[PDB]
């Protein structure tokens, strides 16, 4: 695939299409 | 955490798979 | 703040939003 | 749970309130 | 809720968001 | 160009690519 | 109206920038 | 305007509320 | 990774993160 | 094709590389 | 219309609404 | 390329229908 800077909204989109069902956790705190 | 790895750095779709649940 | 009807994608545009800094989790049914 | 109710029905901001960390 | 910088395409998602049926203005010559 | 199909957000960030600097006004029914 | 017009059935950029302050 | 609270500064979903018809 | 349904917008927005760098073709049918 | 197939149906993210130049 | 900034992800789906069913490619290396 | 015309400097909706099939 590639490597890329994904910020903010972004990010979690992209959390989004690769986990989907399973779902994720955005947490930048971290 | 994810924003240093995958915003202010760079990273895969692979190393997002790390976040999933 | 209205109701919202949020399928998808948008529903983790509206999460981003709304927890901000915070983060989030997404967990979907299944 | 949430993720099927703001889709298959309707949901309030006070309700994704809930899923923040 | 929180504060963050809202721009652009993001800051007309937001006001989506937010105002939904009622309607909004994006007017940044404001 | 061509026709649109956009619904929700979608037309939303239409308006936005469209109008620009001038903004617009997103005015739904009821 | 417009908001209804493109989601039901379709829409021009022409249409659109009626909308345009 | 909008651009200078919400994008340059920083705002609340509640001051979004400002720009809603 | 999972399995997509992706419409309108949000495939081409998967094609993005997917492609990166490399780019992508767009070619819907008729 | 992919563009409908991804919508009608599913697809993968695998299926999806076959498109990146 | 306009002329604006449109970069990355908000590059794409300009691409998309001008061009919609006829296609498009997007060649970032040129 | 698309990039310099669109992202780095400032493009037309017109121009952008220079990089559709
Ligand atoms: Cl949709
Ligand atoms: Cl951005
Ligand atoms: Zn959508
Ligand atoms: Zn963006």
């Amino acid at each position: 695939f590639v490597n890329q800077h994904l910020c903010g909204s972004h990010l979690v989109e992209a959390l989004y299409l690769v986990c989907g069902e399973r779902g994720f956790f955005y947490t930048p705190k971290t | 955490g994810i924003v240093e790895q995958c915003c202010t750095s760079i990273c895969s779709l692979y190393q997002l798979e790390n976040y999933c649940n």
